[PDB]
């Protein structure tokens, strides 16, 4: 019915970027996560602050619209011209291309982030499905979904029952 | 139970090019390569001189057309495509140094020289210049040799800069169109017109041959400048055809020139120019015109770059 | 014998990049990964692609090799065009060692994709001994391993066997 | 049971740069500067003019090196080593803005001046130059008085630029080896050459003397050029030591120009081109030549880098 | 007491980058793993020797300090010099930035090998507990540990204590 | 009973930049922009003429700032701002190309050529500067007259550059102060100067200037430069006013000439010069000077930029 990261997204996800879905005694829910989704928000806005932003040089004209510069000077400055609109051409290329790649791989890192963490706090108490989910063994409520929501999960009172219920 | 770990999507999301892939889709992305612009020229909180029917150089030689710039004092300066440096036909020498001068001068500081004449006639009006009747550069002192076939002295005059910023002093050489006419308005014999100072030299010859008539005038005035260091003096020696300064050109301190062929709109702050109006933009990169002046994004060839500004796009 | 590649790589797979190698009572062997292999060659040639994109700029001679350039625009073409060089060099050596880079790490991580699949697709059947060897303790020669080389293995069945087996 | 993943090696291999470590060992790489060329220009699908003897000034002023080359069209001009524009010894003033003009420009379309000349003989020649006995450049008429000290008489020649692409307007001043020759040539007085157009304005002054003997004589022509533009005219003035053109040189379109000492091969479709040869490779980078010119890969330092196409070379046990 | 990189560093830890902390009956202490500092060490000194590489393009002077130069020629070159200390100020801080997370993402990558290199080699016999320590559920000595540093802690021991005390 | 892995920290780090954000804190940082120099040109391993009041140039004419420079080898070039490349006042035609031809010339040879003609006063001198009485440059013999007011023979004179190298030829053009000046030292007549070679062919004319005063003179000399292919042959021509060589002069090797106002160390090497002194420097970039000369860091606008050699500095 529902699956994470690892096949799908999820449409319907409005507030923030990261979060949680559950499958509860209730039924079919969702739920912001909004740490790792402002830090990844942080992230990229910190990019786009150090490219988007423009120079401090100020430069003057060195040619002439109305009146053509001589043939030799005009030919030396178009050539210097043409060189360095191919070196920013291929600069701004290769700044997008690994920005693009660095927002993609950030973005999954902090989505990995966010299931090493679930796991890591759910210990032995539950186990990969192989599709971004964690299939938990013990019977556990809304207010426990929200303990796991947040950092405020504690493994003891559910490793016996979870272990019971796995081996 | 299970809880489920993911993120968002949407139906249509934009593409990027990634460094392997060239069409990642993505949630969301914005442009690098600013490609709107304004018609108009932002110049607010700027002394913006629109430079209508007269060029940079006509500033310094005073044109009719150019006779309210003649002192003009601005931050942004704009040249236009329908005017012109040069009334009575002619053009400078180095004109591309000296129009990269005037755009970063600041504007206009005149002195008066202090040059006196006598046994001169000193109107040298003209037909193809006018304010009323037949007028002159009001900046320049057209020196014909007194009445008709008369001799001109070789005079010899000079200026000292006293000011603590260089000056830009400009002069001319009158090409008379033919020989009739040189011996007629200079008088008869070879012309000869040295140049001195401390690190400036250079001598001119008029050159009385034929030419194309321009305005109803077959003659040229061939102008040429100097950049007089402070406490340093330039000395004039002439047999005629020098066609003599009146003020010498200080700057007043820095500001930038574009060339423009729009009208200016005062209520748009901006700070970077360009032929056809105004960049104002954040953005890194632009593809609006590679010989922008100011300081404008980086020029790209690309007509569009979109760096993702969000994860990638998963769409179920 | 059944080496990994934490440790070693295989001079066996001639049929692929990726790969299985097996041993039980059947037979011992390997098998190469089409999805994986196809995967990072695609995105190693489409980087390729990217590089040896050709450029539309038109460069005109601006020197003269039968006579010389005044001394003056001649060593400003000459510092201008070395200039241009040290930066083209210094991006030659940035991108190579960059796209190297990116590569090495980029199949390796497509290594622990595949890898991480493969553990999540086995979940308590099977132990990572750090050779880059999964440990299986659900004893099978013949059908398991096409299976799990693809994702049409159901560990349920055989999950009871993984841990009887191993505790 | 156990299963293991793993991935493919070779006993070999070879080295690639990081951005860590230098020398890591990947099983196969590529080179993204090329270093391998055809000893030869390769041009195909393009118009070639092949200027062997000839200098690419000398199919606007004419020497005989080039007779078949005056009208050239091409997309391609090849310009060699061992050629010369120079029939009689000179030089073009600005002669690599006109060299550019020209290798851009798709090549030569004259139209004739229609000038008319009366009083004056348009047969000169020299021995420098030898197209059949004595001859002169071809697109010029060298300009004499009428006989031996004869005075040159002073005249005014005007051209209109009748079409709508701009005109190059080439002439030459001629300097005497000796003031003896000028006697003997164009007579005795003052000499000046004026030229003027709407934007344009210089004149010229003869400076006869000796000097070094080229090609068996001391006397030379200095070659002015002038660009046009349409309905504008080009107003002359002479007083003599004027070489005159016959016909004004309209550009044809675009075209790109190389200098070169190699032949050329019709058989490749190429676009980098170096004085060597072609450099025909879709590779991101090559070492071969700093000048090369063209749609041509980036030119760098770097002997060979190696770009890797796969992954680390982790070797078997 | 203990917490390890997951939420803080080291400020005992001077001698070496990377190491352990131990707490047993017998005492507390840290000692550093040689093989994992000097392995980042040498990595970060390659990254060095590469950046302090120097040219051996020579320059010499285009303008004149004593003597101004032309003005058209002399702004053609402050021009072109300005356009080359922007591309030279932007590949600048684009390599410091990129080094700079490279290092940090270098530094991060190999402290996680070492991390899941500790948990290949303790396999069931340890647990992590999110906070970078792995709880060692049966008892053992400096010995075993300063083995499990060295690289040399056999797994194959009484696994059944272990499975006891994690049930 | 509990294993523990982690990473040593610094409770007082260094602040870095990153692609994602500023200020990140690391236990360590280097440096990648050099900002502290040697305030001395340490030139060791490298052959250095120390000029003084002498610049680069005047080491062609040979001023009495630099007659020991007369004929020097070096590997280094050092130009002095409080120097002159003039003693009579002067000023070269396209300066920079020989002067930047000069720096990397390596030191200088000379051959000589002659004027040995009768009639000519082979040993003009200036008040302007001197050894003892009034002197000249040691490389020119200014061809004055003979006697006062006699016209000056029209000559010929031709140097066959019998050697490997190209020749430097350097003559000069003198503009007298006045006319009265000119016919002094020269006869009357219409003055004309033409070199001759089979890619130069220069013709000049003396333009006697009335200008300024310089060094106590009016008069000016213009030096024309000419670089000579092996074994082409320069043929002069003149009517006088041709400040004549003596020698001719030829490259010795490569050398790196630099511009500075430090004095000159001995005791260290570097490779990288400017106007304040050296960088000696392994670093990738260099904030001194956007001029500066040799195989040196790369000029950024930054003053620092820090290099991360350590881990990220998580503290406690
Ligand atoms: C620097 O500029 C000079 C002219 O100002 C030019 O001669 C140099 O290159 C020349 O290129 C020729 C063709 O490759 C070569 O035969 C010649 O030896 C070489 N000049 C010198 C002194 O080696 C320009 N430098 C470069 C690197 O092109
Ligand atoms: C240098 O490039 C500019 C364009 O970037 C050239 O200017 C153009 O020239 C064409 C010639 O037909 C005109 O149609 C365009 O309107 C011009 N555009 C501008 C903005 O001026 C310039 O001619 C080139 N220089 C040389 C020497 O060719
Ligand atoms: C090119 O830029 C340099 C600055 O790097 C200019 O040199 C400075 O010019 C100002 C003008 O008043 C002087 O005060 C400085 O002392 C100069 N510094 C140096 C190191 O020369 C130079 O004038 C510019 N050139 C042109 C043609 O504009
Ligand atoms: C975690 O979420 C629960 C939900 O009710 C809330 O009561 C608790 O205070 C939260 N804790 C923190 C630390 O945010
Ligand atoms: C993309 O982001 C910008 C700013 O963050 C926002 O204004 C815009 O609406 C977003 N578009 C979509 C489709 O999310
Ligand atoms: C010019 O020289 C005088 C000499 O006393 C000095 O006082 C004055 O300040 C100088 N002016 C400038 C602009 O250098
Ligand atoms: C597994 O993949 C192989 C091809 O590698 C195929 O022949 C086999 O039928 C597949 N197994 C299943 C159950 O689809
Ligand atoms: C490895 O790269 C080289 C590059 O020339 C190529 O020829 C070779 O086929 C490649 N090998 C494989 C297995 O892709
Ligand atoms: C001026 O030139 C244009 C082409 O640029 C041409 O159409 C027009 O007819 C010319 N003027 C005259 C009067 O012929
Ligand atoms: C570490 O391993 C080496 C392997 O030879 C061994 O000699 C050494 O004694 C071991 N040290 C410890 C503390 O186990
Ligand atoms: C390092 O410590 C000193 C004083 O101990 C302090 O002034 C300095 O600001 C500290 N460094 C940083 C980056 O804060
Ligand atoms: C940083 O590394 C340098 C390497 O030379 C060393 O000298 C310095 O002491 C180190 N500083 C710290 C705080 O680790």
């Amino acid at each position: 019915a529902i699956a994470g990261f690892i096949e799908n997204g999820w449409e319907g996800l409005i507030d923030g970027w990261y979060g949680f879905r559950h499958q509860n005694a209730q039924g079919e829910g969702t739920a912001a996560d909004y740490k790792s989704t402002q830090s990844a928000i942080d992230q990229i806005t910190g990019k786009l602050n150090r490219l988007i932003e423009k120079t401090n040089q100020q430069f003057e004209l060195i040619d002439n619209e109305f009146t053509e510069v001589e043939k030799q000077i005009g030919n030396v400055i178009n050539w210097t011209r043409d060189s360095i609109t191919e070196v920013w051409s291929y600069n701004a290329e290769l700044l997008v291309a690994m920005e693009n790649q660095h927002t993609i791989d950030l973005a999954d890192s902090e989505m990995d982030k966010l299931y090493e963490r679930v796991k890591r706090q759910l210990r032995e108490n539950a186990e990969e499905d192989g599709t971004g989910c964690f299939e938990i063994f013990h019977k556990c409520d809304d207010d426990c979904m929200a303990s796991i929501r947040n950092n405020t999960y504690d493994h003891s009172k559910y490793r016996e029952e979870a272990m019971q219920n796995r081996i | 139970d299970k809880i489920c770990l993911g993120h968002h999507a949407v139906s249509n999301g934009t593409k990027v090019n990634t460094l392997t892939e060239r069409g990642v889709e993505v949630v969301n992305a914005t442009e690098t390569v600013e490609r709107t612009n304004i018609p108009r020229i932002c110049s607010k909180g700027k002394r913006t001189v629109d430079l209508g029917q007269c060029g940079l150089l006509g500033t310094i030689t005073g044109p009719p057309q150019c006779d309210q710039f003649l002192e003009f004092s601005a931050d942004l300066i704009i040249e236009r495509r329908e005017g012109s440096d040069v009334c009575f036909p002619g053009k400078f020498v180095n004109e591309e140094a000296l129009r990269q001068i005037l755009r970063e001068s600041g504007g206009i500081d005149k002195e008066a020289m202090g040059f006196t004449y006598s046994g001169i006639r000193t109107n040298g009006a003209t037909s193809s210049c006018r304010r009323s009747g037949s007028s002159f550069y009001a900046e320049m002192k057209w020196l014909l040799s007194n009445t008709d076939n008369a001799a001109f002295p070789q005079m010899t005059k000079s200026y000292k800069n006293t000011r603590k910023n260089p000056a830009l002093i400009v002069w001319g050489i009158h090409h008379s169109g033919s020989t009739a006419e040189q011996t007629k308005l200079y008088g008869s014999g070879n012309k000869l017109v040295t140049v001195g100072s401390s690190n400036y030299q250079q001598s001119f010859v008029p050159s009385p041959g034929a030419r194309t008539q321009v305005n109803g005038q077959s003659g040229r005035i061939d102008f040429h400048w100097l950049m007089l260091n402070p406490n340093d003096t330039v000395t004039f020696s002439f047999n005629g055809a020098f066609i003599a300064p009146d003020r010498a050109s200080f700057l007043r301190g820095k500001s930038m020139g574009i060339q423009s062929g729009v009208q200016v709109d005062a209520d748009c702050e901006g700070d970077c120019y360009y032929s056809g109006g105004t960049i104002i933009s954040n953005l890194p990169f632009q593809n609006i015109d590679s010989r922008a002046v100011g300081k404008c994004p980086r020029y790209v060839k690309q007509r569009s770059l979109l760096l993702a500004t969000g994860m990638k796009n998963v769409p179920e």
